[PDB]
């Protein structure tokens, strides 16, 4: 019935992508000089978390960051003076995500409990308990002071309205368990990597998926747009990181090595997009040169697997939050 | 439920694409243009470094 | 002389081994945050005691033995003796504290987290060091350990000869505080630990007998207690005896057994720092 | 000026004091994961003693059990969140060997949990619930265990066992085979880091809390005895 039509459409899409794949990113960037070796040292170590950490998010100003740990505590640090500005308790100990609003006044927090919690920093109580998801909530990001997009265990990603506490729109049509998402710099598009090999692209205003990418061969644990907003890199469990492109749907470059076999938990880009910092299960991060797919450095010093990663808006510092209860800010 | 899947595939298949050469050129040009303002690409002076 | 040089080489090797092992374990504990644990504070207290031993008393004692005379002042003789007693007492008491910590962790697992904390571990180490100081410095610097017989008073008057002469009361009290009481505590706690290990092995054999699922426990307890006992018990028995009997023990035998006790400081990191975490830390630091 | 720095230092000190106060409680409590198949007796066990949290205290020890309903799926990506729990309580209905096999699905789930990379140290407490229904099924000739499980024909009762004061030999063989399948799965991939504690429980028992307490005590004792080169 419709299966033949679906197969024909998939074949047509593959043929079109192959037709648009005349060259390769490696060939064009071959003539460029290598980035060289980058050495990073732990400028600041943040301590005070009782157990493992799953998420962190930098503020609009690079001073403040919020980290989520399974302690039931949501601590907001001051990166410059390594001081704990706030330590928010949690109703549920199990937490898998956190977010720091661009306004700097709101913080999101969700975990195995389907509810997403929004906290008011300037007033520290739960402003709204966004409910309506079915599976475990995976990621949160703030479109604005009033709109937040969440991705949960079920196949659906939802866009919420904080003032009304209701799902303005729901992005469905996926197969696996959605794990991570990243917003565009213009806050008009976002993507979502999941346990399914696909990593779809969604339109916030229309609410319908636009493009899908299936380069990977395993579950996707992390995703992040290029600073240009025209590309993104996904971290899978196949020990590979791939750079996709929105204009040309086919995957451009792949980041992998024979020595590493562990999966990727968190990825992030540098301010210029040259370095693709990626967290691994080998208790250390790897700095990948985006244009050449050649490793540029190693971020070692974590006693357990790295589960969080972020680069400041100014691009000055990079912080990794591992299952080791200690944050580590590099430079 | 296959009707929704085939409709979505048809909707997303009819989009305009550019060659990988153009996208790679744009990415390389952006990386080269914004390379100076990257504090991680090249170490910043200790005076300009906040964490130090 | 050929014989004199050989003893010098052996004592230099002993000093090097003690210093190297102790600095290795101390820097492994200090540098790495994953190696900082409530038991590791006792481990590093023992390591510090052994390090100050191997830095202060082993080399000066070696020079005293080789030269057959004390070139330093009488105050320096008293200071060296006090540091020797302090190091021995601190090391043995810290070993006993480690044994007690293991006993509490195994026998009472639910309450083990409550009894010992990071703040509560500091007090125990401070208590051990204060006890060792009160045992060593007070009866020596205040001149309470001085014997009364003619040889002792003649040796003490001379500033060039530095030998140990002690009273009945101080020798007995120092031995009881340093070795015999910790020996009894170790024996009790390790017997309880062995009983618990054998009981758990019996339970495992009951649950998974047909499937393939106490040699190891016996080997570990032997390497932990036999090395500690064989190093120090022979010294302390003659330490009691030469005071009980004025002619039973010769000075050469006394010093030989004292140095056999000394080498336990070097042997300690081998016995106690053998977990895979310590192995990885040592491999990273040395290479 | 320095007023902001002083205020930030005071706030940090207050937060650190509160964190230590909460850390005392956190280290004084034990977290357990109740993970079993549906209708297998999880509700009965919860009643006896998105996410359901049940806290019970025995012998002045705080136990915090967590049962997750979630979405019925085999991926179980959330299972990595429970890599630091004291134990995993597995409740399985041993009387469902013939129903649709449910017992084979439970065995597959137990094998998946046992061999999980993150759960390479967490011991599993196994509850073989619905014992009375299994006895009733075994006594009746309607269903034969050997038909559903071919290995039952060659199976023989253990030479050393603990039969009940009033128990039939046939139901004894059935119960011991059901236990032995899980025990074999546990032993094949075991490395001494984590063990499996099987228990023949019933809906009418009242000491299951004592059994869980004893199993947790044994788990922590064995962990401590293995940290040092003992056991
Ligand atoms: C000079 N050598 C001293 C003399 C007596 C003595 C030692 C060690 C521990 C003690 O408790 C002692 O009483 C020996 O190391």
């Amino acid at each position: 019935q419709l299966r033949q039509e679906a197969e024909q459409l998939k074949n047509q899409i593959r043929d079109a992508r192959k037709a648009c794949a005349d060259a390769t990113l490696s060939q064009i960037t071959n003539n460029i000089d290598p980035v060289g070796r980058i050495q990073m040292r732990t400028r600041r170590t943040l301590r005070g978390h009782l157990a493992k950490i799953y998420a962190m998010h930098w503020g609009t100003d690079s001073r403040l960051l919020v980290s989520a740990s399974q302690d039931g505590k949501l601590i907001i640090w001051d990166s410059y003076t390594t001081n704990k500005v706030h330590a928010i308790p949690l109703r549920s100990s199990w937490v898998m995500t956190c977010a720091y609003a661009p306004s700097g006044n709101y913080v999101a927090c969700g975990g195995l409990d389907n509810i997403c919690s929004i906290y008011n920093l300037k007033t520290v109580r739960v402003s709204r308990e966004l409910a309506g998801h079915t599976g475990y909530l995976s990621c949160c990001r703030f479109l604005d002071d009033n709109q937040i997009v969440t991705s949960s265990g079920d196949t659906t990603c939802a866009l919420w309205d904080i003032e009304t506490g209701q799902q303005t729109t729901t992005f469905t049509g996926h197969t696996g368990d959605v794990m991570s998402l990243s917003l565009a710099p213009d806050t008009r598009l976002f993507v979502s990597g999941a346990c399914d090999a696909s990593a779809k692209l969604w339109d916030v205003r229309e609410g319908m998926c636009r493009q899908t990418f299936t380069g990977h061969e395993s579950d996707i644990n992390a995703i992040c747009f290029f600073p240009n907003g025209n590309a993104f890199a996904t971290g899978s469990d196949d020990a590979t990181c791939r750079l996709f492109d929105l204009r040309a749907d086919q995957e451009l470059m792949t980041y992998s090595h024979d020595n590493i076999i562990c999966g990727i938990t968190s990825v992030s880009f540098s301010k210029s997009g040259r370095l693709l910092l990626a967290g691994y299960d080998d208790f250390n991060c790897n700095v990948w040169d985006a244009l050449k797919a050649d490793r540029a450095g190693v971020l070692a010093g974590h006693d357990n697997r790295v589960s969080c990663l972020g680069v400041t808006d100014d691009g000055m510092a990079v912080a990794t939050g591992s299952w080791d209860s200690f944050l580590k800010i590099w430079n | 439920q296959a009707r929704k899947l085939v409709e979505q595939l048809k909707m997303e298949a009819n989009i305009d694409r550019i060659k990988v050469s153009k996208a790679a050129a744009d990415l390389m040009a952006y990386c080269e243009a914004h390379a100076k303002e990257d504090p991680l690409l090249t170490p910043v002076p200790a005076s300009e470094n906040p964490f130090r | 002389e050929v014989w004199v040089v050989g003893m010098g080489i052996v004592m230099s090797l002993i000093v090097l081994a003690i210093v190297f092992g102790n600095v290795l374990v101390i820097t492994a504990i200090a540098k790495f945050e994953r190696l900082q644990t409530v038991t590791n504070y006792f481990i590093t207290s023992l390591a510090c005691a052994d390090l100050v031993m191997g830095l202060a008393v082993v080399p000066f004692g070696a020079a005293h033995i080789l030269t057959k005379t004390w070139t330093f002042g009488n105050f320096w003789c008293e200071f060296w003796t006090s540091i020797d007693v302090l190091c021995v007492t601190a090391s043995i008491e810290t070993l006993c504290v480690i044994a007690v910590d293991r006993y509490f962790a195994i026998t009472s697992p639910f309450k083990y987290q409550s009894l010992l904390t990071k703040n509560k571990a500091r007090v125990i180490i401070l208590m051990v060091w204060i006890v060792s100081g009160l045992t060593s410095f007070l009866p020596i610097q205040m001149h309470w350990y001085r014997a009364t017989h003619q040889e002792a008073i003649n040796c003490y008057a001379e500033e060039t000869c530095c030998d140990f002469f002690t009273n009945q009361a101080y020798a007995i009290a120092s031995s009881i505080v340093s070795f015999y009481v910790p020996l009894v505590i170790m024996v009790f706690v390790y017997s309880r630990v062995f009983q618990e290990a054998k009981r758990q092995l019996q339970k495992i054999d009951k649950s998974e007998g047909r499937f393939h699922v106490e040699h190891k426990a016996l080997k570990t307890l032997g390497i932990i207690m036999g090395t500690f006992t064989l190093c120090w018990l022979p010294f302390f028995i003659v330490n009691i005896v030469h005071v009980i009997q004025d002619n039973l023990i010769r000075k050469e035998v006394y010093i030989l057994l004292n140095w056999i006790g000394y080498v336990n400081s070097g042997f300690n990191p081998l016995i106690y720092c053998r977990s895979p975490d310590f192995r990885i830390a040592f491999q990273e630091l040395l290479c | 000026q320095r007023n902001e720095e002083k205020a930030q230092r005071e706030a940090n000190k207050k937060i650190e004091k509160q964190l230590q106060k909460d850390k005392q409680v956190y280290r004084a409590t034990h977290r357990l994961l109740l993970l079993g198949a549906g209708e297998s007796g999880k509700s009965t066990i919860v009643k006896q003693m998105g996410i359901f949290e049940t806290k019970f205290q025995v012998d002045k020890v705080n136990f915090h059990m967590f049962d997750v309903g979630g979405q019925r799926d085999e991926r179980r990506k959330w299972i990595q969140c429970f890599n630091d729990v004291t134990a995993i309580i597995f409740v399985v209905a041993s009387s469902s060997y013939n129903m649709v096999n449910r017992l084979q699905e439970a065995l597959n789930l137990f094998k998946s949990i046992w061999n999980n990379r993150w759960l390479r140290t967490i011991s599993v407490i196994l509850f073989l619930n619905k014992q009375d229904l299994l006895a009733e099924k075994v006594l009746a000739g309607k269903s034969k265990i050997e038909d559903y499980f071919p290995e039952f024909a060659r199976y023989t009762t253990p030479e050393d066992a603990t039969p009940e004061p009033g128990e039939d030999p046939r139901v004894t063989r059935a119960k011991y085979f059901i236990r032995d399948e899980f025990l074999r799965i546990s032993t094949a991939s075991g490395d001494g880091r984590h063990y499996c504690y099987p228990h023949f429980t019933c809906a009418v028992d009242t000491e299951n809390i004592r059994r869980v307490f004893n199993d947790c005590r044994d788990i922590i004792q064995r962990m401590h005895l293995r940290q040092y080169e003992l056991l």
